[PDB]
């Protein structure tokens, strides 16, 4: 079975850019089709016999290669292009796929909006304690997030998670989550959550006080 | 030039008494047709019927097929033998002569010793199409409406001779278009120019079709089914099979003549020997149609099962071989039927086994032998009789899977073009230049 | 046309679970069906198709029947049967129409996906607490709110807020999994002036447990 | 003369080698162009459909552009050809078919890039002409390229690659094999004597450029109007009164074609100034009707799959007809580059349906579908102007694909054909070459 | 192939229905669906037909919107809707599928029916009686017992002796109407020496107003 | 539109005997269809176009006619062969279908196994009062019941109810029941069941006596 590897696993590039990425072939093949897929959504077939279009795909897009190597290229990429991209061979069974293309978006920078949230009353009849705190729509992604309870730096029980780049405005968000016990959730008062990002030299910081 | 400008304003100007006589042509085609089809399926019948009473002791019931075949083959050989002897084999070589004026069109004679003899072969169960009959018999009833009406020219004469043969497969086959195609492809006089009158052609295939329709409706001949579609990088493939039906097209063409000539030193042309020797073949066709059905008959019953891709790849081949023997037997032994539709089932089974190949050898094309099996099923007449367009409409007209065209004609073109490169002949020129220069010698 | 896969989710390891594929728009028939699944973060592996006759199945490298897949015409429907199923198939799966341009086959039309999470665990429904800003907040143009979802198992669950209607500026984040249960959250962002004189609803759905809960964020107290 | 009939029937169906692979070179060329040709046609409709959103604000500066884009194409169509090419005027099927009589001369140096740059300009107008007459003739003229080219000797050979390039023509017009050798064999050919045409050598050429045409246009038929109902046995009567009602007309539409030749003949008085304006004119009125209502404008390929489903009024089919008569008469008797054998499926569909929608009203027993009528009817016009019936069932069932419409089409395109002999009319491309033959003759 | 049509039963007058027809062995589609009813004791009458496509539907010489036909080929059903419901209108109600021989078409297959009744009465559940022999009865070969089914509404009921076992020697007649209320007995004739010596049960149901009775025939003392 | 009148209404005939029902139009049809319907199951298709046979239909059937008068005929009736006939035109619009042919298994005559039955005791613990009289297994189907209440004439309370012809010996069922108030029927003693049929010139008598 065909061995089909794509050149840049990760690229990243901005708007405006020529994108070429590849798909190479262990033996010989021919009419190969490509896949988008964004973030979430199922693949869809783009690219087909190496060079058509399926219905919908603008003309940015285009397909070209023949035997063992591959390309789809973007003339002048643009944001909504972020997804990864599959190549697929059918000239030798069985069908085979590619391990992707992650095409990644470089825009300007953009300041993370921070939101904080206090352990809902819900959640306080059940012995648990989230408080979470949301960072939204930041570029680049790179953060570093910081948990301060009564003004004292907290690094157990939090868990991060961060998005996808979207799909329309190129940003990243993120959620921080510190979890507690009821009784060490109310042993305390203030609580804190420090974001520094790239935009800004002193920390954005959201807090709330349980008085 | 000017001998044009007169010929062109007075092109397609057939005279109404032809066209008339055209449509009373295709009527009494199409109700013989009609008739004759119905009679053959009531004798089909009894013999099951008469299997069913002796259905136990079973040395006792393979007796009683090979005899009710046998006596049944004999009435057919002794009815030609003994009032035409023209009427034997298929017939359409003797009408494509009739047409050249080469030969004499007897109705009187062949119009019931081909459709009583008919009766006898095809309905014990022998390797014999209806074409055969129904063509000959077409061509003699156009030819007695001729007489009759006392048709005076060369136009109303090959004309209503041309119809009634055309007429003839129409009803023999349920296929208007392909009748009309083999009149202008095949049954034309080759190498001159002839008054047919195509729109004179039209009306007779038109009345028997009609007739046919009257009585047969709402069941076709072969159902297949709505088959899958051929992608373009698959076409090669087609041209293949073309070409092994491209040489095999002329060594089946030798069988026949050589088995026609083989057949007459076992009677040396003795009516009795002859008829013994017919009765024989017949018996054993009928034998046959109760060990192994898909050997013996018609062959239009084992297509559906075959394109359906229900045989074995073993059990076709023995189809094929068995098969094979069972179309000469019957028709080199100038029986009457036609070898028409035993040439359609020849290339089914045939085709369905390259399918059965090609579907394994890739899985990336998806492949279902039943394509194959449509697109040699008229290749053996591309290849033989050497009509390919006749043969391409007359599948497309009983399979309906037109989507299946471009294989069907690459198949059929590559079996008339390597049939010319390897020596072959038209079989039914072949069998009338043997006829005209047996004459005259 | 539209491929809607169901029937996934947990299953014991060494277990065996059927997935069903239920097609409309187009005629079924004609037509090849195809299954191809993704394993969480990694790509796509071909499992197997089916014609419309069903008269060929084949199946990428497997063994006995380690996959089975059938079609039944009369319903328009695929399906999959996975047997003696280890922690390699914990996936999401796809059925995907075939058709092919030159000759070369492709996968037309795809499916949501189905998700099959191999495991030893108990199906647990989410809890749901609706996260409204602190009775300090200094509402500005526009407002940020969200629900958290925790404490289920297994994957996934479907945050939307107000019957989807609410589409805009909505983020959901990817799970996180700690000590065998999943927490996610989703945080929504409103005008200033549609909330909270107007309702806002998160609508979290997880399929394998049936449930969907319906919060409603309202200002703290 | 038995005995050389004799001598025949042992060599029958023997095509020389390099007759064959000439048939061959031919097909692929001729779908080449006819590929081309489809291709370019295509994006010019596209340009003009492209202007009509830049001036899609101004209602007046917008019907201006509508005239003036098909105008100036015309223009173009009709000067190449007056200037260039007087013989790539009308359909061309006239021109071949006197090429295959040898009276007329196949100037392909000429033609080639007349009738192709000139008809891709009446065309890309919008213009209600069809495909079939530039590719029948450049067909006819690819094959007569690569005769000179190749040199080759013999009538067998120059009879045959002017055939097979007509065919292929056919065949690439409306991916339509069938079709093709159908029409060499039954109105190409010379019709009066024998002649050494090869049907195998037409084959592979049809064959060749139905591949061609397949490479660049895959999964998207030409006309696509999905499996109709049956057509039951005590319905068939009402398919030969559509053949009579055909059949009546068939010879009028002729004579309205012929002397619609002669009085626009009158407007330039064969001028090539006059002409080329008269002929912009023309062009431009299709490019506003291709905007104000299409149905009357194009080719005819786009309303035929609508009007068999039954979705136009009987008051919209009448007016459809009516406009696409005067339309179809203008462009082509004014000796545009173009055929007039695709406006003449799409006439026939419109007849076809309102006979059937009449039919199904006045027949509820019968359980009608307006479409079987409207495909009986559809190459019927083909049948009674033209007067060639079985190419006309053929072209229809190869594009339709409807073959239990077989009886009902045989039926209605055979009664278009006796009642189009009993009312003395002439078929349509026989008689244009006799008016231009005898024109020949005339000014001696 | 199988046509089966439900949403029959009771109606009150200038009320509306449903009635449905689902069906099951054929390509439903190609095939013209038609509308047959049966008064009950009388002849067959044409409702409606409805073509493949919806694009032709006709109807008897009948009232504006009395009857409506339509038909959904994604779940293969034959609609038809009665509006302002008479007594006219009950019926026996079948669906039927079309075709043709020469082309005088013909009711191909049929349906099972549905009862359609339209009544202002009020669903009223049956009063089971047993019927034994006097205490004069002279006792023969056989012994002719049975059980009385009366004040009921509507129909039917379903009477069986000893569950459906004791099948021979049995006569449900036919339910008359009096008042508003149906009344039917039934008779099962046994050997002398197979009652009282053995237990013959009659059991009446009758689904419209949930009852199941199972009523035994003992001796007259 | 077109009325179509079948002849004979109710007929009866042995088995093996030429059977022939009739089937007139109003104005004039052409390829008229015929229908069985069996007691309690759905009309089936079983000649159509005048003539020709579905498959399943026995050959014993058979038709014929033209114009304006058809006819369906059975060349040796059969037990099988018990059903109600419906002749059906569409050759004109709309179709209309006949008034239906019942043909039944005629048998040798048979007298009336009357029983009667005295009003259950969980009747009267009602104020109902229903004295039960089955005729049972006779032929023809042509009787008379006459109801006396000490030894005198009742006519009022009265329902008959006749089941259709037996699939076992083809025979008629009969059931009487005379519906009182407790308080009439107490007032009474004799209560008689005449059972009058062609089988014997004097009534089959069934009564019991409340003492
Ligand atoms: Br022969
Ligand atoms: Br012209």
């Amino acid at each position: 079975d065909i061995v089909l590897t794509q050149s840049p696993a990760i690229m990243s590039a901005a708007p405006g850019d020529k994108v070429t990425m590849t798909c190479s072939a262990s033996s010989s093949v021919s009419y190969i089709h490509w896949y988008q897929q964004k973030s979430g959504t199922s693949p869809k077939r783009w690219i087909y016999d190496t060079s058509k279009l399926t219905s919908g795909v603008p003309v940015r897009f285009s397909g070209s290669g023949s035997g063992t190597s591959y390309s789809l290229t973007i003339n002048t990429m643009e944001a909504e292009d972020a997804a990864t991209y599959y190549c697929q061979q059918w000239s030798s069974h069985p069908q085979t796929f590619g391990g992707g293309t992650k095409l990644e978006i470089l825009r300007a920078d953009a300041a993370p909006t921070v939101s904080i949230f206090p352990p809902s009353s819900e959640q306080l009849t059940s012995g648990g304690a989230s408080v979470v705190c949301f960072l939204n729509n930041f570029y680049p992604k790179d953060i570093n997030v910081k948990w301060k309870i009564d003004g004292s730096e907290r690094q157990n029980g939090v868990l991060n998670s961060w998005t996808d780049q979207d799909s329309k405005d190129s940003t990243y968000s993120m959620s921080s989550t510190l979890t507690l016990t009821k009784d060490e959730y109310e042993r305390h008062n203030s609580y804190t959550c420090e974001a520094t990002h790239k935009t800004s030299t002193s920390p954005i910081v959201k807090s709330f006080n349980r008085a | 030039r000017r001998q044009l400008i007169r010929q062109l304003l007075e092109r397609d100007k057939t005279p109404l008494a032809i066209l008339f006589m055209a449509a009373v042509v295709g009527t009494l085609v199409g109700l013989a047709a009609v008739a004759f089809d119905k009679g053959v399926a009531w004798l089909q019948n009894q013999r099951m019927g008469a299997l069913v009473h002796t259905a136990d002791n079973y040395p006792l019931l393979l007796t009683v097929a090979f005899l009710c075949s046998a006596v049944l083959a004999m009435f057919g050989y002794f009815l030609v033998r003994k009032y035409a002897p023209e009427a034997g084999g298929s017939g359409i070589p003797e009408i494509e002569g009739a047409l050249e004026d080469q030969r004499p069109v007897r109705w009187w004679r062949v119009l019931p010793v081909k459709f009583f003899g008919g009766l006898g072969t095809l309905g014990g169960g022998m390797v014999l199409g209806r074409e055969g009959p129904t063509v000959q018999i077409g061509g003699n009833i156009g030819r007695m409406v001729l007489d009759i009406f006392r048709l005076k020219g060369d136009e109303a004469r090959h004309t209503l001779l041309a119809t009634g043969a055309a007429a003839g497969l129409a009803a023999a086959f349920n296929a208007p278009l392909a009748g009309i195609l083999f009149i202008i492809e095949e049954m034309r006089p080759q190498f001159r120019y002839t008054l047919i009158s195509i729109k004179a052609v039209f009306i007779g295939v038109i009345m028997s079709t009609i007739m046919y329709r009257i009585f047969n409706h709402e069941v076709a001949l072969i159902d297949v089914g709505k088959l899958s579609d051929a992608p373009l990088n698959t076409l090669w493939l087609y041209l293949i099979l073309g070409i092994i039906f491209g040489i095999f097209g002329p060594i089946f063409n030798k069988w026949v003549l050589g088995m026609q000539d083989l057949l007459h030193r076992v009677h040396g042309g003795n009516i009795t020997k002859w008829v013994l020797m017919g009765g024989a073949i017949g018996g054993l066709c009928g034998l046959l149609g109760f060990v192994a059905p898909a050997t013996s008959g018609g062959g239009f019953n084992l297509i559906p099962i075959a394109t359906a891709g229900n045989f074995s790849m073993g059990m076709l081949v023995f189809i094929f071989v068995a098969r094979v023997i069972t179309t000469l037997l019957c028709f080199s032994s100038g029986a009457p039927g036609g070898i028409f539709a035993p040439m359609l089932a020849l290339g089914t089974v045939l085709g369905t086994a390259f399918g059965m190949v090609a579907v394994e050898l890739f899985p990336q094309y998806h492949l279902e032998a039943g394509t194959f099996a449509i697109a040699g099923m008229g290749a053996l007449l591309a290849a033989s009789i050497r009509a390919p367009l006749t043969g391409i409409i007359l599948v497309l007209e009983m399979t309906d899977n037109y989507q299946l065209i471009l294989p069907m004609i690459i198949t059929g073109l590559g079996a008339t073009l390597l049939a010319q490169f390897t020596g072959g002949k038209p079989l039914a020129s072949a069998i009338l230049a043997r006829t005209l220069a047996k004459q005259e010698a | 046309v539209r491929l809607l896969e169901s029937g996934g989710g947990l299953v014991q390891p060494g277990g065996s679970l059927k997935l069903s594929c239920a097609a409309s728009g187009f005629d079924y028939s004609r037509y090849w069906m195809s299954w191809v699944r993704q394993a969480p973060g990694k790509g796509l592996k071909w499992i197997g198709e089916i014609n419309p006759v069903s008269s060929t199945i084949n199946y990428t490298p497997s063994l006995k029947d380690k996959f089975i897949i059938s079609r039944d015409n009369a319903k328009d429907t695929l399906y999959l049967q996975i047997s003696k199923v280890r922690s390699e198939d914990t996936a999401l799966y796809y059925c995907a129409r075939l058709y092919y341009g030159y000759g070369y086959w492709y996968f037309d039309v795809w499916g949501a996906g189905t998700t099959v999470t191999v495991s030893s665990a108990k199906t647990t429904p989410p809890s749901v607490y609706p996260l409204a800003p602190g009775s300090a907040a200094a509402a500005a143009s526009m407002v940020t709110l969200g629900c958290l979802v925790k404490g289920y198992f297994p994957e996934p669950v479907t945050v939307t807020w107000n019957s989807g209607s609410l589409a805009a500026g909505v983020h959901t984040f990817p799970a996180v999994l700690q000590a065998a249960l999943y927490t996610l959250s989703s945080s929504v962002t409103v005008p200033s002036s549609s909330w909270p004189s107007e309702t806002v609803t998160c609508n979290v759905a997880h399929p394998a447990s049936s449930t969907k809960v319906d919060k409603k964020i309202v200002p703290r107290a």
